[PDB]
């Protein structure tokens, strides 16, 4: 009735996915094998797990998500891991020789190799599904298939269904921290082929995960376990409406042309809170106002792009748990109140409340403390264009020096893809350039 | 499966790989006999991509023996783990190259290549999705290079998709173990700049310096040295051999290491390196090993990062840590000595981690960065070649092989061209 499905790519990406399905399975508490601890009573009023966990004729409830990546080592760990009763073989599609972070390889070269298997799996699930709203696709501009092969993936999947929503979680090159140097190539080559195949998607950067887990989670020494846990929470709440009763169970498609008013600049930030320790869970109270005012801390901004340097457009503060329409509401007045913040005035307010009544659940072994209320500030501003500009200037020079270009030209891409894709970020620079212009008079 | 093979010639290199497979055996804990005696399937999980099970569980290498005289074949044939081998691969010579490289390249070069490339090819059919293969010789003579030149040409043509990561011994500037070195070397390097996919420099004097100063050892041999290098060359495939929260293969490496294909001569750093007392001076941190990583004294090659500039730099980490540290030291260092970091390569440092370090240690570091400091290396060797080629000193041993001198000019203005090429890339912004 209300389905979504997750797709996983790139090393960090399927790392995220593993964390996620660990999470949801924890949260509905269905045991890793595929059974719930106990029988399910027959009831109505709304869906349940049925969105994602797959009903069998018995205690076998597998996700509705798919793995695809050409670097097949790690995924085997899932193939080995505790959830080897959880998942399902045909759920698993991997490539042996990954891209080597040639975008053009797993996009072009090995792009040709596994696509059809992917699409068949997709047809099996969507055919298995009925009211699948949209598509959860995860990848990374690092684990190279996460850029290339995913690029073809949406490039064709969109042309397959279209009417489904594109739920885009991919990681963005951290501003000064990194993984490689061809990242310019991965990213921008992705981007010009990303945009028109993307509906909307958010940009998760890691350095924020570090700084904030270390200060706010009080973390001393983190890694992808903590990161994947954190994105696990954020996606855990970004879709609760289709999973749990909330006052305004807003929906993705609902989010689509309302958060991203124009068609073009359709990405965003997301600073979840309240992430604190057990020793800050106590020694604190964690007000709605604390999560709320705290929600707009630029230093809390969960992607390393200063909001205060941008002007907000929309903010879908979907809330978990014991939320009051009034209290949050006045907090939103407080958000109108913030002098430092500046909004796409031709969209004076574009707010859209989310009050889901389940407060958050915590993953044992985790660092986040337990609370009563969650916020997701999926918000869109002018600010985020800048780091892009860093990307196209860095890539600008490096590409000017023809660095690495032999690698890509060797695999079947043309140079005008490069300069033209730079025209692509040129245009989007005109977009964040223009939409931020205040309409005259 | 991204499995790979090994091929070794070389007056030393034939010993080197002996130590190498020896080390890998330790990291797979399989008996010398060829059956596993370890404690995790993880050693067996990805075992194949170097090894090969046999009927009955004889576990075997994907190695290829090069030699022009069986002594080494007997030597390693006399080797512990020698029962872990396949008698098939003991492909050697009846003459020896005498290290006139033309001898080992035309004379005996053309003489015994065929049986090698055949059986090797049988190994090629034995490989499901061959990531590559590892060649080993030295870049100053012919005991390895004599034929290994022909190998790189032949297999390179025969497998234009496979990776050719080439380690061969570089003559140190000071000690000339032979005087025909500039000529063998230059003639080879002409080839290797064209045909080899990866190369990392193999000095002896660095290895001495490591053993004597930083190892604090007085008694140098080869075997320890090959321990020190097969440590690294053994580390390189770790992620490729074992899981890693941040993995990168040789394709991701080289493609993430080289701007232009002429730059696959790389320098190497591995650590930690202590004598026994040192641990009771110091302990292990990622920042610590980092503080060794950019050490010229671990810079195991004739090139100086202190004199040249890091065109590229990378870290190979095996262990269990927090990458939140790792990156942090990374960027920290990429600032701290920014000047030796080439400019327009943003984030010219790049990362990795293997969930397991090598055996015995808890954390692993490896550095195969690429400055351009090697220019003094080629400049030197080319210089000596220049002098005696003015003299034609020992041309008669040479032209007796029936080469031309114009080839010497070819590798000559060739190799100079490569040097100046590195000059402009170093001298640019
Ligand atoms: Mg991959």
């Amino acid at each position: 009735m209300r389905e979504v499905i997750s797709i996983h790519v790139g090393q960090g990406g399927i790392q995220v996915g593993n964390a996620c399905w660990e999470l949801f399975c924890l949260e509905h508490g269905i045991q890793p094998d595929g059974q719930m601890p106990s029988d399910k009573t027959i009831g109505g009023g709304d869906d349940a797990f049925n969105t994602f966990f797959s009903e069998t004729g018995a205690g076998k409830h597998v996700p509705r998500a798919v793995f695809l990546d050409l670097e097949p080592t790690v995924i085997d760990e899932v193939r080995t891991g505790t959830y080897r009763q959880l998942f399902h073989p045909e759920q698993l599609i991997s490539g042996k020789e990954d891209a080597a972070n040639n975008f053009a390889r797993g996009h072009y070269t090995i792009g040709k190799e596994i696509v059809d298997l992917c699409l068949d799996r997709i047809r099996k699930l969507a055919d298995n599904c009925t009211g699948l709203q949209g598509f959860l696709v995860f990848n990374s501009v690092g684990g190279g298939t996460g850029s290339g092969l995913g690029s073809l993936l949406l490039e064709r999947l969109s042309v397959d269904y279209g009417k489904k929503s594109k739920l885009g979680f991919t990681i963005y090159p951290s501003p000064q921290v990194s993984t490689a140097v061809v990242e310019p190539y991965n990213s921008i080559l992705s981007t010009h082929s990303l945009l028109e195949h993307t509906d909307v998607a958010v940009m998760l950067d890691n350095e924020a995960i570090y700084d904030i887990c270390r200060r706010n989670l009080d973390i001393e020494r983190p890694t992808y376990t903590n990161l994947n846990r954190l994105i696990a929470q954020v996606i855990s709440s970004l879709t609760a409406s289709l999973r749990f009763d909330g006052a305004l169970n807003v929906d993705i498609t609902e989010f689509q042309t309302n958060l991203v008013p124009y068609p073009r600049i359709h990405f965003m930030l997301s600073s979840y809170a309240p992430i604190i320790s057990a020793e800050k869970a106590y020694h604190e109270q964690l007000s709605v106002a604390e999560i709320t005012n705290s929600a707009f801390e630029p230093a809390n901004m969960m992607a390393k792009c200063d909001p205060r340097h941008g002007k907000y457009m929309a903010c879908s503060m979907m809330y978990r748990g014991d939320v009051v329409p009034k209290d949050v509401n006045a907090s939103i007045a407080t958000i109108k109140t913030k002098r430092t913040i500046q909004f796409v005035d031709w969209c004076p307010t574009g707010f859209k409340v989310g009050i889901n009544y389940q407060p958050p659940t915590v993953v044992p072994g985790g660092d986040l403390a337990k609370v009563m209320r969650a916020v997701c500030m999926i918000s869109n501003s002018t600010a985020i264009a800048e780091v892009f500009s860093r990307l196209d200037h860095k890539f600008d020079l490096m590409y000017a020096k023809r660095a690495f270009v032999h690698w890509y030209v060797g695999e079947g891409m043309e140079e005008g893809e490069f300069s033209e894709a730079r025209e692509d970020l040129a245009a989007l620079e005109k977009d964040y350039e223009e939409v931020g212009i205040e309409t005259a008079e | 499966m991204r499995e790979i093979v090994h091929i070794q010639g070389g007056q030393c290199g034939n010993q080197i790989g002996a130590k190498f497979w020896e080390v890998i055996s330790d990291e797979h804990g399989i008996d010398p006999t060829g059956t596993y005696h370890g404690d995790s399937d993880l050693q067996l999980e990805r075992i194949n991509v170097y090894y090969n099970e046999a009927t009955g569980g004889r576990y075997v290498p994907r190695a290829i023996l090069m030699d022009l005289e069986p002594g080494t074949m007997d030597s390693v044939r006399a080797g512990p783990f020698g029962q872990l081998f396949r008698p098939d691969n003991f492909v050697f010579g009846q003459t020896g190259a005498g290290n006139n490289w033309a001898k080992g390249h035309y004379t005996e070069g053309a003489e015994l290549i065929d049986s090698v490339l055949d059986v090797v090819r049988k190994e090629a059919e034995g490989c499901d999705c061959l990531q590559g293969f590892q060649i080993t010789h030295s870049l100053g003579g012919g005991t390895g290079s004599g034929m290994g030149t022909l190998l790189i040409s032949k297999v390179r043509e025969e497998y234009p998709d496979r990776i050719m990561e080439t380690f061969s011994v570089v003559p140190s500037p000071k000690v000339s173990d032979t005087v025909v070195e500039p000529y063998n070397a230059t003639l080879s390097v002409h080839q290797l700049v064209e045909n080899a996919d990866e190369c990392m420099v193999i000095d002896n004097e660095a290895l001495y310096d490591i053993c004597f100063r930083t190892l604090k050892l007085t008694t140098p041999t080869y075997g320890d040295l090959n321990h020190l290098v097969s440590a690294a060359m053994s580390g390189v495939t770790c992620c490729l051999r074992f899981p890693g929260q941040l993995n990168s293969d040789l394709r991701k490496l080289a493609v993430n290491l080289i701007p232009f294909p002429r730059l696959h001569f790389f320098m190497i750093g591995f650590a930690p390196l202590t004598s026994r007392g040192s641990q009771q001076y110091r302990a292990l941190t990622v920042p610590e090993l980092t503080q060794q990583m950019f050490d010229a004294k671990n810079m195991m090659c004739a090139a100086d990062p202190r004199h040249g500039r890091y065109l590229t730099a990378s870290a190979l980490f095996r262990g269990r840590m927090s990458t939140k540290e790792v990156d942090e030291q990374m960027l920290n260092v990429q600032n701290k000595n920014s000047s030796y970091f080439v400019e327009w390569i943003p984030n010219n440092i790049k990362s990795s981690i293997c969930d397991i370090p090598p055996k015995g240690l808890k954390m692993a570091v490896t550095f195969v960065g690429n400055s351009t400091a090697i220019q003094e290396m080629f400049k030197r060797v080319a210089e000596q070649f220049t002098a005696m080629f003015r003299r034609k000193a020992f041309l008669h041993w040479y032209t007796g092989e029936g080469m031309d001198e114009m080839e010497f000019t070819e590798a000559e203005s060739n190799m100079n061209d490569l040097v100046s090429e590195y000059q402009q890339y170093q001298d640019a912004t």
